[PDB]
């Protein structure tokens, strides 16, 4: 009468860790901050330097 | 001549000089010379004298000139009576002086000329200070404008000899420098004591001389005399506070500051520069809110200029500080200004920023009606400040606390009617950074809970909160605000209008993300109405790119045109050779290349998405650059996915050959650079900061879109793992964002995803859990409230109403779930013509031609594909069709897009036809296989391959067997290629020829031009020229007449060297035993071994365990004589020796002869190869089926030639490949009898053996190639410790053998389970399953196999076949990443029975010698263990025979 052998089933689906690469991952990283606003110069004063001859 | 007749004769002889001027003559001058050379004897004859000599120089008009000049000056200089007379001579002498602008000037003439000039000037001076002078209103007036006028022409001289100043003449500009700063203090004492009128008017042209005298210097790299020239001046005008001057032009005193602002700040000296401003502005006191801007910008540029110097303490020196004494509103308006200036520059000047809105708050009474305005701007300001970089060391405040306090302020203010415009504009952005510091305290608030460690359905019910009501009424109500403001026509009249449309690109950046396009639609449009306001074409470009990628982003590609165009119209006006032009250019072909591909015309898209795709300035580094790959790669994946037939070949080569062979493939790495985009954002020299803010949320709407593509596609494809892997990380992203429309999107995607996999309790929480978010979005025919009016929440609807549907019809209610798909029916249409409604409405069109066909489409498609699958259950010959004619005319209108569709609508039509039209068949799925062949939907590729392998067999041998051999481990495929691909990403980033080899091999569409079944033919010839001696490659598969059953007919397809593919059908319908009961009778065994390992009587435990051996074992049986029969020898290897081969040539001839159709060679040969094992019944049934007309003598002459062909032997050296189907991959087939002496594996598909092939060839898998080692193992015994009766036993033996390093009792580190697989040769796991735990899919994947894996646990080379999707399992991933061997078991297994076969197998095969082969070890030892079919038969290879060297 041998002795009751162990048992122990194995689903060969529950391998799968649903991870992403790290290359992937965008949820994990700290969203925080909000960047300023530049408005860029609405006049250009660089082409503001020339008068050339003493007119009238 | 008497003093008065002296005086009359200066004035006659000045007459006479005059006169000869008058008339411009030179011989009346000599005669008026004669008539003074009588008259000489006087004061008034030097004067007579500079007159003469005034006509020798004009007549000269050189170094004499030079003397001329300088000896008048010296006459001039002893007269200056005389004096007086000299004025009207220097008159003359200056007139010719007027006429002699030679322009060719030297230093010493203008020094020449500088002394005449000044001993006037003295001489002129003294005159108008004469008492009489300044008596006479007129007579002193008139000496001071012949000083100016004679300054006038000096500087005039000045500027021509600095024009004529070149670099060598530099010099000489410098030689001038002295008269030039004498000049400008006369100028300055001409103005003292001077009436207002008069000093004002004199002072703008004394600013204008000096501004011409210094620019000059400036001009040419001199500021220090430029500053010394306008000192002077600027000290002067600055000292005197008091507006005197309200008058004098700003614009001419600006011109003089400026200059020497720049002067010192170009020589460093910020903060000289910094009191120069400061003395601007003094000299502006009483001016305009507008002429104080520009000293304001010169502040900041000094001000930034000096930080780069490191000068901080300029920053120290603050407009508050410095401007101590002056009006309150005059200095909060600097301040402003100040602010404005800062929000300039790009050079991190947050901390700046802060100071002046701090000090904004400071100054700014809050008691004053008028004084709450300017509160609530600054503090609007501070919130803007504040969510940037929280400053807690100042304020105490919270940025969400700045700003409610700022929209109560709003709330308290009245205007009058001026000021309304700019009370909307400032409501409306503090409700837009409302939501916007909501958001990020969100963020903050999960990245808090995140990092609480110490030492999902609730979290979606708990993130929902009821709080969107709170945060998208805020933006609702901005945008309304903005729309008053700008939709009126009229001037805005708001402070700045470019914050205006800063707001207005993050508000339509904000509704993206939102999932709220219409109203980013409506936003975009008033950026477009403001942008031509303020003649910024760049920004009217991007509006129409953004709306035309918005519009084509929905169904309708009409409307698109327009405002396509209208970029292209706005890009005409831009300078071209720069970044914005370039970019908008290519936007814009992105865009018409995306038209074309929506208008059907899409070899003219190809050819300018290849102009695009090849431009090196789509590569520079900047952040619009990378968006504009992004949605390059979009654009590439929506070309991939069209079927061949639509492009040319070399038009296919040339976009395959950029890198991005498969959609799929395009989409990560369009999703790899969406995050790397974040990487540089939530971080530079500040470069590219000019649009981070507006970027920030248009590169989360464009995560969640791409993750959107790339799970609706994946799924499609069948590969729901990476699917639920992005949908998962979407669905993080969007539960941190605190988002509920794109939730709900992507919870209704894996809810499809896990219908996909059969598991109906995680679907119908998924349901219910976007259920409730729906309930929650909507504010609670043709309108349903927020759910109508919202093309997204409308497809979320239907997609719900879809899953939902799919569910009900897997648990089986059938009429319900068909209900619900003809609710779906009913509502596409319906949501495009709303949508339809809504677009026109908000863009004011007029009859868009053909409704909006967005993923509504799609959606239809796939109704109508569910509701075509279950007519054929239901065939009651009435609504299918009725359904599937309406499915394939709607999908057929539609052609280059509903094509997995048409593929599927189509196999069902075929289906339906089933039960000349045999041929309809073919024709009808060759339509649908060339309509999927590129990227196939795994699912259906199966059933249209064999159900075309089916039909055209025999009549076409090497058709049919490219058929079935494509029919098997497609998602193995697809997997493969994404693979490869990350492999050569990575192998270039880390700095392959048989990559791209393997590659070419397994893709999709590298295939030539051809009709239905040539070319395809071509590369299957190909491949079989590729095999390698001595392996047979028998390909079973399960033609399967419907959609999700089992099916009973099996394929059988023998693949050889240089032999014919042979090709049988074994209709197992009818045989009693089928194949379908073979599969129930496997799982019923399966499932009694585990409802039987429960008990604990030792008796009764050991009786259930024999009767499933026994049935075990008939399975095994039943396999090899009723499921195969007869064609059973296509397995076995083929006789080399001569004898099979003229036996089958005269049997061909004499059965054809007997009614043998399609007689063949090569069958005859193989079956004849093993006529020493073959029964009289195998040759009866095989003869009665070739032949059956006339059977009999068919089965004599084959009795005949198999007594013949009795003694033979099959070849010492083969071996057999097994390639099954996803469910007869759980028989056990290796341990049939007439597979029990033969080698025997098992492999995916058979491009993998060709695969092994080209490895082999190259190297990297030492062990297919030289020899296992018996040496070099690492062994995991026992890591969970559960299994001491192997642990002990099996310890001692490991322990035994040498150079075997590995664990026993605990779990493996990662990083030594990676290296066991890289660096060793055999990685011998004892233990649970196959490792899984500390060694999964994807490291393994991530990784090289060199060893040959014996994984000795339950189901360790099981695949798990879940609903009607393919095997999945960790073999897979094994020898995906090049494992020459995996030996595992197929079911579950107990313990000391496992432990006796490993224990045999490495006792047998270690031990051996070299050169033992493992696959004769594996069923020799197959008989040590107790129940040898139970536990004996589940051991299973798969790759390659290997041997140990």
């Amino acid at each position: 009468y041998p002795e009751i052998e162990k048992f122990f089933p194995f689903n060969p689906l529950d391998f799968e860790s649903f991870d992403l690469p790290e290359e992937h991952q965008i949820a994990h990283l700290p969203l925080s901050g909000v960047p300023l606003m530049i408005l860029d110069e609405e006049r250009e004063l660089e082409k503001l330097f020339q008068l050339g001859p003493p007119s009238p | 001549l008497s003093p008065q007749r002296a005086l009359c004769l200066l004035e006659l002889t000045l007459e006479h000089c005059r006169r000869f001027c008058w008339s411009r003559h030179h011989d009346k001058a000599i005669s008026a010379v004669e008539k003074a050379h009588s008259y000489l004897r006087t004061n008034l004859a030097p004067s007579l004298q500079l007159c003469q000599l005034g006509v020798k120089l004009l007549q000269v008009g050189p170094q004499a000139v030079a003397k001329l000049l300088i000896k008048a000056s010296a006459v001039l200089s002893k007269s200056m009576p005389p004096l007086r007379a000299l004025y009207e001579s220097c008159q003359f002498f200056l007139s010719g002086l007027e006429r002699g602008t030679k322009r060719r000037y030297r230093l010493d003439a203008i020094l020449s000329l500088f002394a005449f000039l000044g001993g006037y000037c003295s001489l002129l001076q003294q005159l108008r200070d004469d008492g009489v002078y300044g008596g006479s209103s007129k007579q002193q007036q008139s000496f001071l404008q012949m000083y100016f006028q004679g300054l006038h022409l000096y500087t005039v001289v000045v500027y021509d000899f600095a024009q004529g100043c070149q670099i060598v003449d530099l010099a000489d500009l410098t030689q001038l420098v002295d008269s030039c700063k004498s000049t400008v203090v006369w100028m300055l004492e001409a103005l003292e004591g001077l009436s207002g009128q008069e000093l004002t008017d004199h002072m703008g042209m004394t600013a204008s001389y000096t501004s011409n005298l210094a620019y000059s210097f400036y001009s040419h790299k001199l500021y220090a005399e430029a500053c010394a020239i306008s000192e002077p001046l600027c000290q002067h005008l600055g000292l005197v506070k008091p507006g005197t001057y309200p008058e004098v032009p700003p614009e001419k005193l600006h011109r003089c500051f400026r200059l020497q602002v720049e002067s010192l700040k170009k020589l460093g000296k910020q903060a000289q520069g910094c009191k120069m401003v400061i003395l601007w502005l003094a000299a502006l006191q009483p001016c305009s809110p507008e002429h104080m801007a520009e000293p304001v910008t010169f502040w900041v540029r000094v001000k930034m200029d000096a930080a780069r110097a490191g000068d901080k303490e300029l920053q120290l020196k603050t407009l508050r500080d410095s401007l101590s004494g002056w009006d309150p509103e005059t200095l909060a308006l600097l301040l402003r200004e100040e602010l404005q200036a800062y929000k300039a520059v790009r050079a991190d000047t947050g901390q700046e920023r802060f100071n002046i809105i701090c000090d904004l708050l400071e100054l700014s009474p809050e008691e004053t009606p008028a004084g709450a305005w300017a509160r609530a701007t600054h503090l609007v300001e501070l919130a803007q400040v504040l969510c940037y970089h929280d400053f807690t060391q100042q304020t105490n405040c919270s940025a969400l606390d700045a700003i409610r306090e700022a929209l109560q302020l709003l709330d308290s203010v009245r205007p009058e009617a001026q000021a309304r415009d700019q009370l909307l504009d400032d409501k409306a952005q503090a409700l837009l950074w409302l939501y916007i510091c909501t958001l990020e305290a969100k963020i903050q608030e999960g990245i808090e809970r995140d990092r609480r460690a110490q030492a999902f359905l609730y979290s979606n019910i708990a993130f929902n909160l009821a709080a969107d009501a709170a945060q998208s009424k805020c933006l609702d109500q901005a945008l309304a605000l903005w729309k008053e403001l700008l939709t009126k026509g009229q001037a805005p009249a708001v402070r700045c209008l470019q914050q205006t449309a800063a707001s207005l690109q993050i508000l339509a950046a904000l509704y993206q993300l939102v999932a709220k396009p219409m109203q980013a639609l409506e936003v975009l449009l008033l950026l477009r109405i403001v942008s031509e306001r303020l003649k910024d074409h760049s920004k009217a470009a991007g509006s129409s790119c953004h709306i035309t990628q918005l519009l084509l982003t929905l169904g309708c590609p009409s409307y698109a045109q327009l405002h396509l165009e209208e970029a292209a119209s706005s890009l005409k006006h831009l300078d071209q050779t720069t970044d914005t032009y370039l970019l908008l250019s290519l936007t814009c072909d992105l865009l018409r290349s995306q038209l074309y591909w929506t208008h059907q015309k899409v070899t003219k898209g190809v050819s300018l998405l290849l102009s695009v795709l090849r431009d090196p300035a789509l590569q520079k580094s900047s952040k619009a650059w990378y968006l504009l790959r992004v949605q390059v790669l979009q654009l590439v994946a929506a070309y991939l996915s069209l079927p061949s037939n639509n492009l040319s070949h070399s038009l296919w080569e040339q976009l395959c050959a950029q890198g991005w062979q498969t959609p799929e493939i395009a989409l990560i790495d369009s999703h790899k650079l969406l995050r790397s985009i974040i990487l540089l954002l939530m971080g530079t020299s500040f470069l590219d900061y000019g649009e981070n803010l507006v970027q920030k949320w248009q590169v989360l709407s464009e995560v969640l879109s791409c993750s959107e593509k790339l799970v609706c596609h994946l799924g499609r494809l069948g590969s729901v793992s990476e699917a639920k892997a992005f949908c998962l990380e979407a669905l993080k992203l969007t539960t941190k964002l605190q988002i509920p429309r794109q939730c709900a999107l992507f919870l209704v995607l894996k809810g499809e995803l896990e219908l996909a996999r059969n598991d109906i309790d995680l679907c119908q929480s998924d349901l219910q859990q976007v259920l409730f978010l729906l309930e929650s979005c909507t504010e609670f025919p043709t309108c349903d409230c927020s759910l109508c009016a919202s093309p997204v929440l409308t497809a979320v609807c239907l997609r719900w109403v879809l899953v939902t549907a799919g569910v009900r019809l897997a648990m089986g209610h059938q009429a319900q779930g068909l209900d619900l798909l003809q609710v779906v029916l009913k509502g596409c249409p319906e949501a495009a013509e709303r949508l339809t409604q809504a677009l026109q409405a908000s863009l004011n069109h007029k009859t868009p031609p053909s409704l909006v066909p967005s993923l509504l489409d799609e959606i239809l498609a796939q109704a109508y594909t569910l509701l075509a699958l279950e007519g054929l259950n239901q065939p009651s010959n009435e609504s299918l069709q009725k359904v599937l004619q309406s499915g394939l005319k709607f999908v057929a209108a539609r052609i280059p897009h509903l094509e997995p569709w048409r593929a599927s609508l189509l196999l069902i039509w075929a289906l339906t036809k089933l039960g000349s039209t045999l041929d309809s068949i073919c024709d009808s799925l060759s339509v649908a296989f060339r309509g999927i062949s590129h990227c196939p939907p795994s699912g259906l590729y199966a059933h249209l391959c064999r159900f075309l392998a089916l039909c055209l067999g025999h009549r076409d041998p090497y058709a049919t067997a490219f058929l079935v051999t494509e029919s098997v481990s497609i998602t193995c495929r697809h997997q493969l290629l994404t693979h490869l691909h990350r492999q050569l990403s990575k192998a270039q980033k880390h700095r392959d020829v048989p990559l791209a080899r393997i590659q070419r091999l397994f893709s999709f569409r590298a295939l030539e031009s051809g009709h239905f079944p040539q070319p395809e033919k071509e590369s299957f010839q190909e491949r079989l020229a590729l095999i390698p001696s001595g392996v047979t490659v028998c390909v079973l598969a399960l033609a399967t007449l419907q959609p999700g059953t089992v099916g009973n007919t099996l394929l059988l397809t023998r693949l050889e060297k240089d032999s014919p593919p042979v090709s049988v059908q074994i209709p197992t319908g009818q045989n009693k035993l089928h194949l379908r009961s073979v599969l129930n009778e496997f799982d019923a065994i399966q499932k009694a071994q585990k409802e039987n390992s429960s008990c604990t009587d030792k008796r009764e435990w050991w009786t259930g365990r024999l009767a499933l051996d026994h049935r075990m074992e008939v399975l095994i049986a039943s396999l090899e004589k009723s499921v195969l029969g007869c064609w059973k020898g296509l397995l076995l290897p083929s006789s080399e020796e001569p004898g099979p081969a003229q036996e089958a040539s005269r049997l061909q001839e004499l059965l054809q002869d007997c009614g043998w159709k399609y007689p063949d060679r090569t069958l005859l040969k193989i079956m004849l190869s093993g006529a020493g094992a073959l029964t009289p019944q195998d040759i009866q049934a095989l003869a009665y089926g070739l032949c059956p007309t006339q059977p009999e003598r068919a089965q004599e002459l084959l009795n005949e030639a198999v007594g013949r062909l009795q003694g033979l032997t099959v070849p010492s050296n083969s071996h057999l490949v097994l390639v099954l189907d996803k469910d007869l991959q759980k028989l056990p087939w290796e341990s049939m009898p007439s597979l029990q002496a033969l080698p025997v594996t098992r492999l995916p598909s058979f491009r993998f053996l060709l695969s092994y092939s080209i490895i082999k060839e190259y190297g990297a898998s030492p062990v297919l190639s030289q020899g296992v080692d018996p040496r070099s193992t690492f062994y995991v015994l026992n890591p969970h410790n559960n299994l001491s009766s192997t642990e002990e036993q099996f310890r001692a033996n490991f322990s035994s053998e040498a150079g075997w390093r590995g664990v026993v009792g605990e779990v493996p580190r990662p990083e030594q389970v990676q290296e066991a697989l890289t660096k060793h040769d055999l990685y011998i796991y004892a233990g649970h399953g196959a490792g899984a735990r500390f060694l999964d899919g994807q490291a393994v994947l991530r990784l090289s196999c060199r060893a040959v894996a014996l994984l000795f646990g339950c189901s360790s080379a099981a695949l798990a076949v879940h609903g009607n999707l393919e095997g999945a399992g960790i073999v897979l991933k094994y020898i995906m990443a090049g494992c020459p061997l995996f030996l595992g078991n197929l079911w579950d297994v107990t313990d000391r029975d496992i432990d006796r076969y490993t224990e045999a197998l490495l006792q047998g095969w270690l031990g051996a010698g070299p050169g033992a082969p493992l696959l004769y070890y594996v069923n020799q030892a197959r008989q040590a263990p107790r129940l040898k079919y139970l536990i004996g038969a589940a051991p299973i290879a798969y790759g390659l025979p290997v041997s140990l060297r």
